[PDB]
């Protein structure tokens, strides 16, 4: 309940997290603890905690040793349940305990990412430093090749530091300026600026995010103003834009894996868009931006009753951030 | 006089070798001295209707006899109209039935037999009568062109027979598979009997109200597309695709029909893209169209002509949603 | 010295030999001396607009001598319209002639001309002066660059000489057949004399309303469509189709056309697509654009920046509907 207790504690429940926790007081917690036992613990009197079992009991959660998208709604609903039992502690046995119920019964990336945002966004997080992403889950920062030599190390038993290059080849003029978003450390700013303002946030969690609609554009045009710097220091033109009836230029190739899950998705060069079955057809994509656009030009957003929202004033770039993220 | 027999009996006579001159000398007796103008007591309008035929007829702008009709040509449906609204304010029969004999010898049959059996069917002077089959009353509309070359050769050949009728296409169209469906004679009877119950160009003035008809709108080609869909997954085969008016319409269609008059039913290649159809619409009207049923639904309400908002997010939305679309 | 007589004949001097410094002693000493500075009560608004283009031309912000002009660029418009509003403010003929002599030697001479024949149409000072025909004041935009050439050759052999113009393309072309309709000069003088006694520029504030300018603007074009029509049938084509922004542009044109400052008019291939354009609009631009007049028709109102509608099913919405197309 001190600060070093809550790091250690923290610290513990990240450590080796595809397996069952090695700690004996966490794997007694996980035995024992009853997230219904004593409602007293949270500010909504286990309204959350009721939530999260039945999904549990009812056997509706993602299995361990899945890959996990926060991209995917009942994925992310799921972790944001946790999120929820999380949020609602009023002190830190609540939430050392059911962080530790939970990471023995949940799927490991909806638990890395509840546990994330949840202490981020408790005061009972207040002072806990997270270890990087890149060291907790590695999978999603490395590619294949190092990880293969990490297996084989392990498989061998001999320590070893293996050195990891950039992805593509030389004739891939855009490996050029690989170390932009390959960077482990750009990766960790891009993560956390979405856990410490995140799209699915609503204040009935206790709080609002001040400005959050306009510095998500911001940080995103940082983003894409940077990349293009380096493009000019590597002798390239800037980034074009995408548009959904046109070809995506530039394909990909990841050399990454999940831990579970196989290995990332390609893109070859020179695609055009195709509907993605469950998601979208490019002819959506097209509409929602001919919607928004409509709006910017309008000078107003348009209501759920017709009423008009004016966006001619400062805060109008937040409430584009807020209809367009 | 107006028993049911007799109703019963006049239509028969009415509806019998549609394609030449009545042979009933009653009927021609009628057809050669009624005046639909005679005596306008007879209408519940004082003759406005029969006003608007007569003069039409008088100045030849009704389609000729033998002539190919088609319910969509905006000028040939007014013109059938025309003779609905005639009948649909006769008080009594023999207003009906006059006007019917006397207009079935001067306006096209295809129009003639549409604006009958709506008269029929919205008129409580109609009640009681059954109306005939309409693959007996107009069989080319229901039968295929093999079939009837062969009945066209008995009557030649003044042989009486019976002729089988297969499915068109061959067993390497696997759309073949599932022909049955579709060429039924008695699902094209639902299928035209239905509009004829709720038809598209209903006003109320004309008598009564159709309750909920946008909805049934909905409800009655939803189980027509889900039934299909049946006899496909019956018949190995994958459900069907929807059309997009920017993607191709991959299967074709040999109807191997013809018309009476005008000809054999044309084909449709396999994997066409939609052209523009001059004198209809381009395929960018139906686009543009498309957005904006799609922008009501979005927005929660229709737009009045005079941009006023009604209101779609209640039970009366998907029947107003029929109306417009 | 306001006289007709000495007002067309300063008019004559200043249009006379317009891509060389004045030869006229009297205008040139205007042009030294006289300062647009040096009398506010010459103007009927105080100075303004004189102190709006000094300012420009003394910041060295206008568009050089010896360079291409077009009507259609928004600086350089700007720069042109800064002297009509000069001239258009001036009370008095020396104000207007001094102006104008002043600014013939300072600015750009494409926006010279245009200035001063928008400012002669546009002033009382200018009721009764004729002005010269702009194919002989600038002549290389109304002549070929075949034609040109020899009287670039007349004049470097010192020998006066007439030449005979004779039609772009070849007789292979069948667009040739009517190229007497849209290359007549005369014709070409209509077109750019409608525009300036009705520009897309005017604003009231310059002192008085034109009456109808949106409907005028629709009927003009209407009838240049229709008489170009005329001609093609007269001699055995088919009538234009329309443009379309997703669809080729089947007829190409090589202008055979130089600028007197900026080289050959480039020529458009046949049978290509319109591709976005740097600098003016993206091709998809232009369908947004165009979807949102239909909406405005469609709906029968144009919607205000605040969102009100403002009616067009009325006599005047053929003009508004003008005034934003
Ligand atoms: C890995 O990199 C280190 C320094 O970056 C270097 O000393 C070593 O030679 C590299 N190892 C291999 C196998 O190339
Ligand atoms: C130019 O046209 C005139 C009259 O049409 C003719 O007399 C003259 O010979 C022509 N010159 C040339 C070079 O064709
Ligand atoms: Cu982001
Ligand atoms: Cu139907
Ligand atoms: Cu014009
Ligand atoms: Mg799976
Ligand atoms: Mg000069
Ligand atoms: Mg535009």
């Amino acid at each position: 309940s001190s600060t070093a207790h809550k790091q250690q504690n923290i610290n513990h429940l990240l450590d080796k997290i595809y397996e069952d926790t090695k700690y004996p007081d966490l794997q007694e917690i996980a035995k024992n603890f009853n997230p219904l036992g004593d409602t007293s613990m949270y500010n909504d009197q286990g309204a959350a905690a009721e939530v999260l079992m039945k999904e549990l009991n009812d056997h509706r959660l993602l299995e361990q040793h899945h890959w996990y998208s926060l991209f995917n709604a009942r994925q992310r609903e799921e972790a944001l349940m946790l999120f929820a039992v999380l949020n609602q502690c009023k002190v830190w046995h609540c939430f050392r305990n059911n962080a530790a119920y939970f990471r023995e019964q949940m799927n490991e990336g909806e638990f890395v990412y509840a546990l994330y945002v949840g202490v981020i966004h408790s005061k009972l997080g207040d002072g806990i430093v997270l270890p990087p992403l890149y060291e907790i889950t590695p999978h999603m920062f490395t590619n294949s090749e190092v990880i293969d030599k990490a297996y084989s190390a392990k498989m061998t038993q001999k320590a070893g530091t293996f050195n990891v290059s950039f992805t593509g080849t030389k004739k891939n003029k855009e490996q050029r300026v690989a170390y932009f978003g390959e960077d482990i450390g750009m990766n960790i700013h891009h993560v956390t600026w979405h856990m410490d303002f995140p799209f699915w946030w609503q204040d009935s969690y206790g709080n609002h995010l001040d400005r959050k609609g306009e510095l998500f554009f911001w940080v995103h045009h940082q983003l894409t103003a940077r990349f293009d710097f380096e493009r000019l220091s590597n002798w390239l033109d800037p980034v074009d834009e995408l548009h959904w009836d046109r070809i995506i230029r530039e394909g990909f190739a990841p050399l990454t894996s999940y831990k579970y899950g196989g290995e990332f998705p390609v893109r070859p060069d020179n695609i055009h868009f195709e509907d993605v079955d469950g998601v979208a057809h490019v002819h959506d994509m097209e509409i929602t931006e001919n919607r928004i656009y409509e709006a910017i030009d309008h000078g107003y957003i348009t209501a759920t009753d017709g009423h008009t929202i004016d966006i001619r004033q400062p805060k109008g770039i937040e409430l584009l951030g807020d209809i367009i993220e | 006089a107006s028993s049911t027999a007799h109703k019963q009996q006049d239509i028969n006579h009415l509806l019998d070798k549609i394609y030449e001159d009545t042979k009933y000398p009653d009927l021609q007796e009628i057809a050669k001295n009624f005046n639909p103008l005679g005596d306008t007591s007879m209408y519940n309008d004082q003759g406005a209707a029969a006003e608007v035929l007569m003069k039409e007829l008088n100045d030849h702008r009704l389609l000729e006899q033998h002539h190919w009709y088609s319910l969509f040509n905006a000028r040939q449906r007014e013109e059938a109209l025309m003779l609905f609204a005639v009948l649909n304010q006769c008080k009594v029969w023999h207003c009906f039935r006059n006007n019917a004999a006397y207009f079935r010898e001067q306006m096209n049959e295809g129009e003639f037999v549409y604006a009958l059996y709506v008269g029929v069917i919205h008129s409580k002077l109609g009640d009681g009568i059954v109306l005939p089959p309409l693959y007996e009353i107009t069989p080319h509309m229901f039968t295929n062109s093999e079939v009837i070359d062969k009945a066209y050769s008995a009557k030649m050949t003044q042989k009486a027979g019976t002729f089988n009728v297969s499915f068109t296409g061959t067993k390497k169209n696997k759309e073949q598979r599932v022909a049955y469906f579709g060429e039924d004679i008695g699902m094209n009877i639902h299928h035209v009997t239905w509009h004829m119950d709720f038809p598209f160009w209903w006003q109320d003035s004309y008598g009564n109200h159709l309750d909920r008809k946008g909805e049934l709108f909905f409800w009655v080609h939803h189980q027509l597309t889900a039934r299909f869909d049946f006899e496909r997954l019956s018949n190995w085969l994958d459900p069907v695709d929807e059309l997009h008016w920017d993607r191709i319409i991959r299967e074709g269609f040999a109807p191997l029909t013809s018309y009476k008059y005008g000809g054999e039913f044309p084909v449709r290649p396999d994997n066409k893209h939609f052209e523009d159809v001059d004198g209809v619409a381009h395929v960018h009207d139906m686009e543009i169209t498309e957005n904006r049923i799609y922008e009501a639904i979005d927005h929660g309400y229709i737009t009045a002509t005079d941009g006023h908002t009604i209101d779609i997010r209640q039970p009366k939305g998907i029947e107003l949603l029929g109306d417009i679309i | 010295a306001s006289s007709t007589a000495h007002k067309q004949q300063d008019i004559n001097h200043l249009l006379d030999k317009i891509y060389e410094d004045t030869k006229y002693p009297d205008l040139q000493e205007i042009a030294k001396n006289f300062n647009p500075l040096g009398d506010t009560s010459m103007y009927n608004d105080q100075g303004a607009a004189a102190e709006v283009l000094m300012k420009e031309l003394n910041d060295h912000r206008l568009l050089e001598q010896h360079h291409w002009y077009s009507l259609f660029n928004a600086r350089q418009r700007e720069e042109a319209l800064m002297l009509f509003a000069v001239l258009n403010q001036c009370k008095v003929w020396y104000c207007f002639r001094n102006n104008a002599a002043y600014f013939r030697e300072q600015m750009n001479e494409g926006e010279f001309v245009y200035a001063l024949y928008v400012g002669v149409i546009h002033s009382k000072l200018g009721d009764g002066i004729v002005l010269p025909p702009l194919y002989e004041i600038t002549p290389h935009m109304f002549t070929n660059s075949e034609v040109i050439d020899k009287a670039y050759s007349a004049k470097m052999t010192q020998k006066a000489g007439t030449f005979n113009v004779s039609f772009t393309g070849t007789k292979k072309n069948k667009e040739q057949r009517v190229a007497y309709f849209g290359e007549d000069i005369g014709m070409n003088i209509h077109h750019v004399t409608w525009h300036m006694d009705f520009p897309f520029w005017w604003q009231d504030s310059y002192g008085n309303h034109l009456d109808r300018k949106g409907e005028l603007f629709f009927w003009v074009h209407h009838q240049l469509t229709a008489r170009f029509d005329f001609e093609r049938l007269s001699n055995w084509l088919d009538p234009v189709d329309e443009l379309h922004w997703d669809r080729i542009i089947r007829e190409g044109f090589a202008p055979l056309t130089s600028y007197k400052y900026g080289g050959e008019f480039p020529v458009r291939p046949d049978n290509i697509h319109f591709e976005d354009v740097d600098g003016v609009a993206h091709v998809h631009d232009m369908e947004i654009t165009e979807n949102r007049i239909y909406e405005a028709i469609d709906h029968g109102y144009i919607t205000a920046t605040d969102g009100h509608t403002i009616d067009i099913r009325q006599p005047k919405g053929i003009e508004l509907l003008g005034d934003i197309i």
